[PDB]
């Protein structure tokens, strides 16, 4: 009458270097899925379907993604489990935007100089481009919830009229226009004002822009230059 | 190669880099992964679908601290991995 | 903001950085060097000497291994070191 | 009468540790160049201009490029030198396309919560692109000694055909041509020949090439995909 209990170590395990004359077998299948504990927070879920001697089990998760991340769990097994008449376990915090390879083997594991090596699985951690994590506390303070509404209007042939709603984040903002290639660059400062919150940017261009592409780009402090963008395109106005 | 939009930022570069499985049963961490440049020349900023010829991609090494169980024993010797790629102008001259 | 011939590799990638110092009384090493992307935008490989806002400057980090003379004892704790910028791809919602 | 030693340690000093109720000062320059040794080999040259009690200084080779550096060594005294009537060191390589900084520091240094740090110089050594470095083991193969003649000849406003020598390093070339945009894009393979050392390249090409600029690169296995690259400039051949 087996159970899951699962608790956390990284770095060598006693087990890695002592010998074993005899070893256990190996983890016949591996799974891992995503799910959301209701509130955002999230958890990785690892279940395995697997021998008479056998002691535990070790997960090893490793993230890559503009950083450096490593974390290990080993999960022990509390009495020996005969009979034929499949676990899971609920312990890895997911970041944004991380790549994560993910691999377990028995302990005690396969002597040096002998083969027989274990299996990994691998997965890709939703971004913040998605409606179930844009609520996240990263993803609004970056811009994820607010809506700029962007109407921007062609004057004429040099000059492009660009409104925008603003925000009492930022005060100074980017602006690109791509077509084919860059015809409209500028940049502008705007304080916030609570009794009116609609921008005005008269930006000069160079070529036909009509049809073009507008994109906007935010100074907030929190995420520097690399910030989220939203969409625009050139809508002619009477 | 191609350039992706949710990343992160390994298939969303210019250079993108694919991380390979470098498996040993006596270095910890057992699984490391080193970047290789599927792109011989960098992506257009345009799509990102296909490459341009007027860039070159390098790569950039660090020294990181792994272990190896020699013989059981631990012991320190740093290991070179590839972090990522990065597009450089080219050196021309005649 | 431009990018040079003769290199090495920080005058010559299209998101140009310069090294800027950090000094303390009890590091080893005594003076270390950060990577800080010096042009806001990558620049145009038909000149290599003006920028372009297509693309992205994003900064990349690696942990450092370094040691501290805290009150005497040594310490041993992991340190944020920029190593280099790469031109990344936006990311657009919508 | 002081005398020049020197060795070599990486890492903490033995007095890095320990305390001293007295401190000495500092250097009161300290001047690194380059300096080359008739055989190549490129080694910088450390001369410090300098208090009764004093035993040595340490020099640090730090510079980053592609890769770090960190070499230290030390460089102690032998006697005491009351009289008022300059010192230098060579004992450290120079590296291709590296920048380089170079820290000493007296010894013993300042305790804790006290100030006087050490000083630090810049330095850029030139890579093999210079013709004094032009025969460096490494680039040598790399292409800096060949001379590939280029001739590019334009048939029509389709085609245009590249006169080149070939090498035996080479078997696979890559072309660019580059004048406003790209026009032209090719890959051919050509064998060497000993009898025959002269090849032919076609390469098709959209536009009006009149005035462009050949550009060759060479997928030489040494030098991976960022080898050296040769001008040529298109002649209207009768
Ligand atoms: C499993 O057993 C080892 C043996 O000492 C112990 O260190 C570890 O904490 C145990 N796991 C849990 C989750 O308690
Ligand atoms: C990651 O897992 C996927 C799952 O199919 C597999 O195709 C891929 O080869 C794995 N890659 C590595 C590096 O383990
Ligand atoms: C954009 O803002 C300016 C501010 O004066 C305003 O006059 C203009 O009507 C706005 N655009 C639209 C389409 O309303
Ligand atoms: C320098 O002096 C230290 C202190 O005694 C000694 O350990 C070291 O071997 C000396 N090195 C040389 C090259 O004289
Ligand atoms: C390079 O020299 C300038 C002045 O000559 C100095 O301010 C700067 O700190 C030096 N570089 C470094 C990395 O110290
Ligand atoms: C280029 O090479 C071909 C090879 O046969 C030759 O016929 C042609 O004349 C060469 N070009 C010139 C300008 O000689």
């Amino acid at each position: 009458e087996p159970t899951v209990q699962c608790g956390s170590e990284t770095g060598p395990s006693p087990e890695w270097m002592l010998q074993h004359d005899l070893i256990p077998g190996d983890l016949r299948d591996l799974r891992v899925e995503p799910v959301t504990t209701s509130v955002y927070s999230i958890l990785m879920n690892v279940s395995w379907v697997l021998i008479r001697l056998l002691k535990a089990t070790k997960i090893c998760v490793t993230g890559k993604s503009n950083f450096q991340s490593y974390s290990c769990v080993r999960c022990n097994y509390t009495e020996a489990f005969q009979t034929q008449t499949t676990f899971s376990y609920i312990g890895f915090p997911v970041e944004l935007n991380t790549v994560y390879f993910i691999g377990a083997h028995n302990i005690p594991n396969a002597n040096m100089n002998e083969d027989g090596p274990s299996m990994s699985v691998n997965f890709t951690s939703p971004g913040c481009l998605d409606h179930i994590m844009k609520y996240k506390k990263k993803c609004v303070k970056a811009g994820s919830l607010w809506d700029p509404n962007i109407t921007a209007c062609k004057k004429n042939e040099e000059t492009v009229e660009v409104n925008f709603t603003t925000t009492p984040l930022g005060n100074r903002y980017m602006a690109l226009i791509q077509h084919s290639t860059i015809i409209g660059f500028s940049q502008v400062f705007e304080p916030h004002q609570k009794k009116q919150t609609r921008a005005s940017v008269v930006i000069p261009v160079t070529g036909d822009s009509e049809g073009a592409t507008v994109q906007l780009t935010p100074y907030f402090p929190t995420c520097g230059s690399d910030c989220i963008r939203h969409k625009g395109t050139v809508v002619l106005c009477p | 190669c191609r350039a992706s939009e949710d990343g992160p930022l390994n298939s969303r570069a210019i250079s993108p880099w694919r991380y390979e499985l470098d498996r040993d049963l006596n270095r910890l961490p057992q699984d490391l992964y080193h970047a290789r440049c599927l792109c011989p020349h960098c992506v257009s900023l345009q799509t990102g679908s296909h490459m341009d010829p007027r860039g070159n991609s390098e790569l950039l090494y660090h020294n990181q601290t792994v272990f190896y169980r020699r013989p059981y024993c631990l012991e320190r010797r740093l290991y070179r991995v590839s972090l990522a790629c990065v597009c450089v102008r080219p050196r021309v001259m005649g």
